């Protein structure tokens, strides 16, 4: 049909435009759904609302955008790119589809890092009470007074052990 | 009785490790899925060609229950035949 | 201390008994007795369902399911002779189901 | 023949295993009596090579793996 | 679990450090080669002995267990080694992979075909534009002027038209490839 | 010109199948039963009738091998039979008893 | 070219060449008759191996029904019972 290669390309031509380009700008037109999956983090990502806060930067939308999603996810579990899990309190479970059987029931997976916010209850007694407590997360407490080696730990960091007292002797 | 006359049920549920069984039996050591329902049906289709004969036999002598006798004869007349139950 | 036993909750295994361990095992097992491997009352249900249809007022004796029972346990398992040499030339020991077609063609049976 | 078989098994009677024995084994005695069902018979430990990888029970690769 | 218990110790007592503030190193058994195939920098994937040289700062179960997790996409070759790359997701369709022999999206070409199987020619898996339906038997040095003359014939709206709608497979014709 | 490998043997497949002929040449074949026989037996005389009975019964036996061989060829990913193939087949066959 | 440049035999016969003479295009042709596409040269030596075995257990049997007879000539009916017994019962032979 006309319609589908002729006409409405014709009015979606400026927002394809400031879409995905060579300058590795956006994701693609059938990629966004494994970005949703990669950058969801959870049990399973949710049908709708978590796709739209994952595609919430600018793209081609007005288009009838809130159809073409589903119309495109209506082409992408035909070569097992992704699959869905059973729920109680999940709008959606879409997942990627690997060799993890696709059948698993849900279990317990975590890693992350607590102590790392902790050298400042030592610095508190120690040296000073600069943060009060608040700046916690990833990008804060990087102003400075953020240390936790010698020169080497900007360099592939060592635990430096005995042999590093005599190496520094050195 | 007689309220059975359509044969569509069965009743040929042949257990899982029993199919282990003979298999490993015969030196097998990896069984996949689809040969569990195949394995019933070379069953069903070699006793479907033995029982022919069997019946036939057994109508010949106008009886009501088969021999082991019969078993025999019909069994030897397809090339496994089988001792200890008949001479 | 404690763990790495045959009791394993999210934890690494230790890779023992490997597929195949467990079937050479059984193997020297049930070659080395005689028994009956079909359970014995469903085969009775099963020959007389068969025998049926071909014809109505028949009965069985005891020892003519045993003797069919026998010669069928047999033919099974001289089969699996024939359909596990199939496996070996062709690089598997899968039994998958090409073999069947293989070994009942060759004979004068399919 | 059969005799020999139940002195290996450790049983004085031929139990019908130890008359399967001395069938199979001897070609000449399998040429003769060999398209038949023997009642009561276990199969000969027939088994491929095929069945035991060894190979250090571990992958064709290097290491453990 | 002793595996990862009293072997914990040596992630406890390692003279290389690693998931320390910066990203300075990489986790164990995770994210390890995560860096070095983001910076690839190679066609296909990596190799073994190359992934051997990014370590340096069980691969085999190791690269099982990140198969089992869901974190790699790789290709198959003989003559190329190892082809080690994990999960960027540009493009999961890639049907034609060119080799020598292929087809523009499939679909314009396609879109073209269905009118050879609906008229007279009916031609196997071969599509070409209009004019061949009026005439099956052409050659080039005088299957190409008709379409110039059509083009003159036409009016600037249509021309524009042109311009304007294909840009759609200028941007698609980098989602498979990635690339050039 | 030139015909490359297999374009011949699918035109002689289809040949053979239609022929009545017997492809075991005469002469090496009436030496061959005669000695064998000759062991088993010293003073023999041999119709012409047994040799081409003999003659047919073999080929139609090595015929009915070939196509199980074929077959067993099948089974695995090569087209070409091996000595694999015939010694399975005769096993199956039971033609080893 | 000329003469036999390696390889001839004017040697026919004479306690020889009885189960050499299946020759490399005799058995291609019996593999063609079955319907092949390619044989591997190992085929060659066993097909003669194969041969002879089924010969040997046919003509077994037919010596053994001539003796029996009385005679020295071995005809058609002789060898057909060999076949009949084994299962490979051939007909056009009964006369």
């Amino acid at each position: 049909m006309t319609e589908s290669l002729v006409l409405s390309p014709a009015p979606a031509k400026p927002k394809r435009v400031k879409a995905s380009r060579r300058s590795a700008s956006h994701p693609t037109y059938s990629e966004m759904i494994a970005a949703a999956i990669r950058a969801e983090k959870s049990r399973g990502g949710s049908s709708r609302q978590s796709i739209q806060k994952y595609i919430k930067s600018h793209y081609k939308v007005g288009h009838n955008a809130d159809l073409q999603i589903k119309l495109s996810i209506r082409r992408l579990l035909a070569a097992g790119v992704l699959k869905q899990t059973k729920g109680v309190g999940a709008s959606g479970s879409f997942r990627l589809a690997k060799s993890d059987k696709a059948k698993r029931s849900p279990g317990k997976k975590k890693k992350a890092v607590r102590r790392s916010t902790s050298p400042k209850k030592a610095a508190r007694p120690r040296k000073a009470r600069s943060p009060a407590k608040k700046p916690k997360a990833t990008a804060r407490k990087a102003r400075k007074k953020s240390r936790a080696s010698p020169k080497k730990a900007k360099k592939p960091k060592t635990v430096k052990a005995k042999s590093r007292k005599a190496s520094k002797a050195k | 009785k007689r309220h059975r006359k359509v044969l569509r049920d069965n009743i040929q549920g042949i257990t899982k490790p029993a199919i282990r069984r003979l298999a490993r039996r015969g030196g097998v050591k990896r069984i996949s899925g689809l040969i569990y329902e195949e394995t019933r049906g070379v069953l069903k289709v070699f006793l479907e060609n033995v029982i022919r004969d069997a019946v036939t036999y057994t109508e010949h002598a106008k009886r009501k229950t088969v021999t082991a006798m019969d078993v025999v004869y019909a069994l030897k007349r397809q090339g496994r035949t089988l001792y200890g139950f008949g001479g | 201390a404690r763990k790495s036993a045959p009791a394993t909750g999210g934890v690494k295994k230790p890779h023992r008994y490997r597929p195949g361990t467990v079937a050479l095992r059984e193997i020297r097992r049930y070659q080395k007795s005689t028994e009956l491997l079909i359970r014995k009352l469903p085969f009775q249900r099963l020959v007389r369902e068969i025998a049926q249809d071909f014809k109505t007022d028949l009965r069985f004796q005891s020892s003519a399911v045993m003797a069919l029972q026998e010669a069928s346990e047999a033919y099974l398992v001289a089969l699996f002779e024939d359909t596990n040499l199939c496996a070996i030339h062709a690089k598997r020991v899968t039994i998958m189901p090409k073999d069947i077609q293989l070994a009942r063609r060759i004979r004068g049976e399919r | 023949l059969a005799g020999n078989a139940a002195r290996d098994n450790k049983k004085t009677r031929i139990i019908p295993r130890h008359l399967q024995l001395a069938v199979r084994n001897d070609e000449e005695l399998n040429k003769l009596l060999g398209r038949v069902t023997i009642a009561q018979g276990g199969v000969l430990p027939n088994i491929q090579s095929v069945l035991l990888p060894k190979k250090t029970e571990s992958s064709k690769s290097a290491k453990s793996k």
